[PDB]
């Protein structure tokens, strides 16, 4: 076919079996790729028994996916989809791994990973060769050591075998760190040290399968495209637009650490107790002069080059390496912990990167624990040491406890939501009032109180990905900001930061590749809508340990109703009754009933009528 | 007047727009391993662009058993007759920089042809603002040939320069 | 649309062609300490270009006792009326980045006027291939003001980043 | 005055007095600046007693000079001139210090330094303030420590004084290392770690005066110029031409270490025993990838940016810092010692830079000693260790001995010529056959045997600067290579590497600055010719310890008549009879008599008829 290979690899780690399965055009026209295609596979294979599927158990599926634009549109993303250990729903996550490009050049569109290997393995893909290999020598390695041993060795192996064909480029690799290996529920899947499939806890899924890494190398061409000449014209157009984003290319998200708090008053400060600050130490000017050793770094085919590399040659944390760091790490491993100085932030970012932990849900649990310590709820003896705001050494000790599941770390390793429940039961104190999450997923570092940021009122409250700030809901529900459009980029699969040409142009580009004729109206009223509805259904089925009830859980954490204590919009916070009104409107606009459950009529019109069986089981639990 | 591509690896961002441009120009499709300039990133952030240096003694041309390779008289680039190529690997082995590359299912080696005298890789690298690639216009200088080196050698040299004993 | 000069110190070569161009443009003579962009090299090879960032609250303008300083409505640049300046130094002290400079025998402060909208320092830096200076077009962003800081602080930060504990 | 201030500082270190002295338009029209102006001052003050002037004694003058183009023409050079401890003549040396620029912006064109301070001092110039200051705390420091202490402290002092005028740029500094402090006869004067006034031994002159450093800061404008609009037009024209030298800007002289030996067979290898090699380790590609941390570095107003900075973060020589290194260091501290590895070369270049030793005359004496060790003439017991080709640790040990004047180091600290005489007397063996010098100055790293390089037959043999490859003679003696034109650049003062516009255009630029109307013919027949004639006279008057006789010393070292042993022109070398013919022809064209002594009639025509008194003393010594 055009733009896809039409094949997935199916890998059974229990039985140590590999096979190719077909990817039909009808499935592709109905779900597109990436997030949408993965949501369909999960519902079809598991939806009938979803509430019994343990995401850390061997019956979960780990899906590594692409879409038709992957490899042709500027920039580079691979999609990762599974049942989430955080929300018990589905998260369409992405990371800037060339794995997706290498898969397509080797003849595949993606990987279905099932079961669980007896011992640590890695998955090796080299054109037609697919092998499950022993990984016990690499279990316990962080990213730096893994690139220097496993990845280099596999490259050497391939170089020697292909000697008479020349020297192949490096293979692409995704992997977990010790956080994923020990099934910390907010562990991430990593690539290239500093890139993450961040939301959803998929590092724990991958570690629960004893899978250390996936390594892929392809040397064939990408699939044929339907309209080559149109594709080239559009590419030239897109490059030229993307080159002109001067400050984003120079700074990436690195100006966020100062800007979001100071300018928008929407940055978490000490577990969201404030959202404004005035502290210039965290300005990008100091990250650049004190830490950046590479100012322009890019993924495959990317004219934006938003990435940077920070590296410490001095001080107690010399050897630490990270990116700008990304704004979310500057906030959640920085200002959220009362830490503003670049050296300390690069240190803590390095640690979560090396350990394979999502910086957002990690920083959230660290700030939660520090507020509990502030309030006397967690004592020095509970922790083993004092946890003061601003003390990066104490936060690093806490990270160690979490990864080793030692002491209080065994409770905190479950994530903010589950840990708040447990500490509430243990202490006889409601600490869920300090837990800043929606649907079990920590809220990203963009608050709603000031209404000077892009997030407001229902952004997190009704999203099928909870606190995921990279996939928020909007009013109107269709319409080019909001869940439906993000579902497209997470399915396409392309990088958000490369979408300046706009939703309609990018859809046009995709038709030029695939031969389809999808319209923006068709994406918003059918294809994206069915993706969102299936994710809504799987999230509401939930289980086995945590279930959601939309009448209380389609809402903001209670801290988001407390007036802002400081800054230029001191006193501001939304009103819960307005939020309740907007939620009911969102239901109407998106096709849910008055209780937030997808309407059976809408499912049947979306071509997913079978899901009434799941909608039927959601309602008995709820009544 | 002849041209030569002078490479500065520490200014390479890894955008690989040179690979997209080159493979689209010569294969009409995006095909990273058929690009005649290929960027090696064996450790994240250490990016090494790699291509032909037009050795004056052309080891590749002189090793080919079927005479599929010749030298363009205007440029001094290697020219591949893809029909005569039997993908034997002799040119791959003869090249001091291991530049010739046989991608999966092409049925021929690929080698930089200098885009007939106007390299499109240099143009896109310059347009993007990286300038890791630049054209030099005089007569060939013997030191140019010393740049034909194994990309793994250059990669490790740079990693040790940047990260020191901690690498 | 307004402009702002974004500086990348690690791409600065120290050629100081920006100083030659600026002082020739505004003084008609070569005069390093009267250039409105000045490059600091406190340790060999660590080059830090330094100029006005057009603080939106213009501390310099508001500190002046003789109203010698104003703001150009088109560009947002500071404008010096040299005849009203009494070289008192209040603007020097008010500036977070210590940017205003009173060179020997001028009898007035000098401050970047953005060359009326087309910076000649940026042009020569780009023409020379360094691109340590680049124009950003669009509305002012508050983070721009945080770049006004003392060049000795920037110099020391960079030296420690490059040379580590050996500095 | 246009283009000059018309003033020199006069500094008496013995009496601790400073004054200003007038520089007249008549003197400036006659000698121009830098090398020519310093040659005139030296002859005027010392010519009558020249052969009694010890270059390391109180009576020598150390002159720091500029010319009219200094500060206006692209690039930046300061001139240094004195009686040379190597040749006992004069060397017009230069280094890319902004000292010259800062002097002119403070109101001076240069400095006459006389006498000797009782204990170590430094000279401090800030606009109208000129002070001789105690330097006892800095005596013994290398350049890195000196920038971090003295220069930083002087900048902070200036900053606090000038607080209400803004922050001044950094002052400029020239300085000596321990080699100058200990009066090693080939010690250099340094600036910015790796720039040098290389030839002539002026580091020992400076150290002999107890002068550690000269630091200058000016904040006024340069002198007025005669035709400012023409100056700006020419400046734009010069920039555009100079920007186009693509490979010289990217590599500087760093491709020399490979190219001069391999392509031109004219690079010293093991004390000139060979001049050809095939070794690719020394290619610039390896210096860049293994050592360059700054690829584009430049002096004031320079569109060429030929400089680079090499730095070692690894291996036993971690911490070593140098430049590309300059080709002459790649040769004389590398291939001349049998060393080809970038890491080793950066190490040894760093050592001579930190010690303040000219890398050319240092490499020459080290390779001399290593050849004497090869031939059994210097034993292990004489040295204290073995001195094998390629052993950078042994050469570093020998450097230590030389700087401390300990053991054999006391002999070698006197330079290759004087050392060879001493060792010949001690051993009863003629080792002068292994000493590659002319008139006491090591031959720069460009041989004459292959005739593939720019140096040929009489290039060094008749030059008034001996082995100095940056000021070689040509046939025709006028004409645009050769001594007369180099005398202009060393007097203008401008950098050789920015002279692409050519002699005539640069003369014309100097007229636009100064309001003079000098023509190329006037330079070649009068102004440059009188500078060369005075240098010849001072050189022929000579020592107190060493005298030259042109009937034997206008000649190449005997090794340069040995056939080349290897390479594409194996077997080639010039014929001493042809050299003798060309020397006699050079005398004719330049205005020397049949014995190589300037003709008394030519001196009168040149307006320096008073120098007949010196020509007369040269003749009784020689007769
Ligand atoms: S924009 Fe940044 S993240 Fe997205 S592909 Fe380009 S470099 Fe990677
Ligand atoms: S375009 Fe330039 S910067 Fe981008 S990869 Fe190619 S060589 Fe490197
Ligand atoms: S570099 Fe390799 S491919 Fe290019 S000319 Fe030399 S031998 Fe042929
Ligand atoms: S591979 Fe093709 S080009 Fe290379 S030598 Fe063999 S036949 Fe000739
Ligand atoms: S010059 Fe043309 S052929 Fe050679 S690599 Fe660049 S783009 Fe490809
Ligand atoms: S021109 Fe650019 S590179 Fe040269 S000094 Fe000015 S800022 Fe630095
Ligand atoms: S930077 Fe200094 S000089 Fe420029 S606006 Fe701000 S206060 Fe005024
Ligand atoms: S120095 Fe001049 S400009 Fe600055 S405040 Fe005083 S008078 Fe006004
Ligand atoms: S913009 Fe104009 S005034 Fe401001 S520094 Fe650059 S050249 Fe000088
Ligand atoms: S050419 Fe090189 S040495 Fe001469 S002034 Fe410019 S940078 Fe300095
Ligand atoms: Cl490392
Ligand atoms: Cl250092
Ligand atoms: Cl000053
Ligand atoms: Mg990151
Ligand atoms: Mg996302
Ligand atoms: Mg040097
Ligand atoms: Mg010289």
């Amino acid at each position: 076919m055009y733009a896809y290979n039409g094949k997935l690899l199916d890998v059974d780690l229990t039985r140590e079996k590999v096979k190719e399965v077909e990817l039909s055009e009808d499935v592709l026209k109905k779900f597109y790729g990436g997030r949408g295609l993965g949501t369909y596979i999960l519902w079809k294979e598991l939806g009938e028994k979803w509430e019994k599927v343990d995401p850390l158990g061997e019956e979960n599926l780990l899906l590594i996916l692409t879409g038709p634009l992957t490899g042709y549109y500027p920039g580079m993303k691979t999609s990762i989809v599974s049942k989430s250990p955080e929300s018990n729903g589905v998260v369409g996550s992405v990371l800037s791994s060339e794995l997706g490009l290498e898969l397509k050049a080797a003849g595949y569109d993606g990987i279905i990973i099932r079961g669980k290997a007896k011992s640590p393995v890695y998955l090796f893909i080299h054109n037609d060769t697919v092998e499950i290999r022993d990984a016990t020598k690499y279990w316990g390695m962080g990213g730096i050591e893994l690139y220097k041993t496993l990845l280099k060795e596999v490259h050497e192996e391939i170089r020697k075998k292909e000697k008479l064909k020349g020297v192949p480029k490096e293979p692409a690799m995704i992997y977990i760190g010790k956080g994923g290996e020990n099934k910390v529920r907010f562990a991430a899947i990593m690539t290239k040290l500093m890139h993450a499939a961040g939301y959803g806890g998929y590092g724990a899924v991958m570690g629960s399968k004893n899978l250390k890494a996936v390594i892929a190398k392809g040397s064939g061409p990408l699939p044929e495209v339907y309209d080559k000449e149109k594709m080239k014209v559009l590419l030239r157009e897109f490059w030229k637009e993307l080159f002109s984003m001067t400050t984003f290319r120079e700074w990436g998200t690195g100006a966020g650490g100062y800007s979001v708090g100071h300018d928008r008053s929407s940055e978490p400060i000490r577990n969201w107790q404030e959202e404004y600050h005035d502290n210039e130490e965290i300005s990008v000017v100091n990250f650049e002069n004190r830490t950046w050793i590479k100012k322009y770094w890019a993924d495959y085919g990317c004219p934006v080059n938003c990435m940077k590399i920070s590296y410490l040659r001095y001080g107690p944390y010399k050897g630490s390496i990270s990116d700008a760091p990304d704004y979310e790490l500057q906030a959640y491993m920085g200002t959220n912990l009362g830490i503003f100085e670049p050296e300390k932030i690069v240190y803590l970012s390095y640690l979560v990167d090396e350990l394979g932990l999502d910086g957002i849900n990690t920083g959230n649990i660290l700030g939660f624990a520090a507020e509990l310590y502030q309030r006397g709820i967690l004592t020095k003896e509970d922790l083993g040491f004092e946890l003061n705001w601003g003390d990066e050494k104490a936060f690093a000790k806490l990270l160690h406890l979490i990864v080793e599941k030692e002491g209080i770390g065994k409770i905190l390793a479950e994530g903010t939501y589950r840990a708040a429940l447990k500490i509430s039961e243990i202490k006889g104190i409601d600490v869920t009032k300090y837990a800043v999450h929606v649907k079990g997923i920590a809220v990203g570092a963009h608050g709603i109180r000031s209404e000077l940021d892009y997030t407001k009122d229902i952004s997190y409250a009704v999203s099928v990905q909870g606190g995921d700030h990279t996939s928020t809901a909007a009013l109107p529900a269709k319409g080019y900001t909001g869940e439906l459009v993000e579902a497209f980029y997470d399915s396409a699969v392309i990088c958000n930061f490369v979408t300046k040409p706009g939703f309609e142009k990018i859809i046009e580009f995709g038709n030029a590749l695939s031969g389809f004729n999808i319209t923006p109206e068709q994406w918003l009223n059918e294809i994206g809508l069915r993706i969102i509805h299936l994710q809504r259904i799987l999230l509401l089925l939930g289980g086995p340990d945590v279930y959601w009830d939309p009448r209380k859980d389609d809402d903001n954490p209670p801290r988001f109703y407390e007036p802002l204590p400081s800054g230029p919009v001191k006193g501001k916070a939304p009103n819960r009754e307005d939020i309740k009104a907007k939620v009911k409107q969102y239901y109407e606009e998106i096709g849910y009933d008055e209780h937030g459950i997808p309407k059976e009529e809408v499912l049947e019109e979306l071509g997913i009528g079978e899901a009434k069986r799941e909608v039927k089981r959601i309602k008995k639990r709820l009544n | 007047e002849r041209i030569w591509i002078l490479i500065t690896p520490d200014k390479c961002s890894g955008c690989r727009l040179c690979e997209v441009t080159c493979s689209l120009e010569h294969e009409g499709i995006i095909w990273p391993e058929a690009s005649r300039i290929r960027v090696f990133e064996l450790f994240p952030g250490i990016n090494v662009p790699h291509t032909c240096v037009q050795c004056p003694d052309y080891p590749c041309v002189n090793a080919c058993p079927t005479n599929a390779l010749s030298v363009d008289e205007k440029t001094g680039a290697v020219v591949v007759n893809e029909e005569k190529c039997i993908t034997c690997g002799a040119c791959v082995l003869a090249c001091p920089g291991k530049v010739p590359r046989i991608p999966a299912g092409k049925g021929s080696v690929v080698i930089c042809d200098l885009c007939g005298g106007n390299p499109k890789c240099v143009e896109i690298c310059h347009e993007a603002g990286h300038d890791a690639l630049k054209i030099v216009t005089g007569n060939y200088r013997p030191i140019y040939r010393t740049f034909a080196k194994d990309p793994q050698e250059k990669s490790l040299d740079i990693a040790r320069k940047v990260f020191g004993e901690d690498f």
